[PDB]
């Protein structure tokens, strides 16, 4: 059937062509039959793991920056929880309106997300258009997961998905109690008087 | 020599040239003091790094 028991949504936002899809292939179930990008514009992906006895179905939604599509992308983050605020350390405009990303992103999401920060493209390390330590920086004054990935290996990104998930998780945790069900008795022949 | 309290005095001090068939002066630019750091994109052209080379 179903049978899962939480659906995040979790919005993969950034400047075009900072890397962000085939990012977004290499972790996770893919290319199931979704048309394609552009047609309709921002990609569904999905995945499954699991957290304290609970399952957790997570939806990601890739931004696709086209200028056309710009009042279409508003729309879309209405209700997201999940962030991820994806650029890439060889270009260095992409930094200049990340934080734009994340004012706009602030905006009209949920009443409090989780937003991670992740630097695609470190297999180019020696061309660093930005130091690690500035964006670092910027990831601790706004609360904000941060990570560097090789895009060779995807070790680094399933780790920061897991903890994403963790930290959004406890946010919402509804407390849950049990759900046993063994009280019996009471099988008589009924000398009834009303 | 004698300098009073205003008076420049232009020091004519004679040296020699370089050869540049004897020294390389392309050799690794403007060394760092310490060695490491972020390793960030240099953002000039070949061309000028090869002028600031020589001008350092």
């Amino acid at each position: 059937g179903y049978d899962y028991d939480y659906l995040f949504k979790i919005v993969l936002i950034g400047d075009s062509g900072v890397g962000k899809s085939n990012l977004l292939s290499r972790f996770t179930t893919d290319e199931f039959n979704i048309e394609s990008k552009s047609t309709i514009g921002v990609e569904f992906a999905t995945r499954t793991i699991e957290v304290e006895n609970k399952k957790i179905k997570a939806q990601i939604w890739d931004t696709a920056g086209q200028e056309r599509y710009r009042a279409i992308t508003s729309a879309y983050y209405r209700g997201a929880v999940g962030a991820l605020i994806v650029y890439d350390i060889s270009k260095s405009s992409s930094y200049e309106n990340c934080n734009h990303w994340l004012t706009e992103l602030r905006e009209n999401a949920d009443d409090n997300v989780a937003v991670g920060l992740i630097g695609n493209k470190s297999d180019l390390a020696h061309l660093r258009a930005v130091p690690t330590d500035e964006a670092k920086n910027f990831a601790m004054e706004n609360q904000m997961l941060f990570t560097e990935t090789s895009a060779l290996n995807s070790d680094n990104v399933d780790k920061a998905f897991r903890e994403l998930i963790v930290a959004i998780f406890q946010m919402v945790s509804k407390h849950q109690v049990d759900l046993s069900g063994s009280g019996t008795n009471n099988m008589g022949s009924n000398g009834a008087p009303k | 020599y004698h300098v009073e309290a205003s008076h420049t005095s232009r020091i004519i001090v004679p040296i020699k040239k370089i050869d540049y068939k004897k020294y390389n002066f392309e050799n690794t630019p403007i060394p760092r003091i310490y060695p490491g750091r972020q390793f960030i994109q240099s953002g000039l052209n070949e061309e000028q790094t090869i002028e600031m080379r020589q001008k350092f």
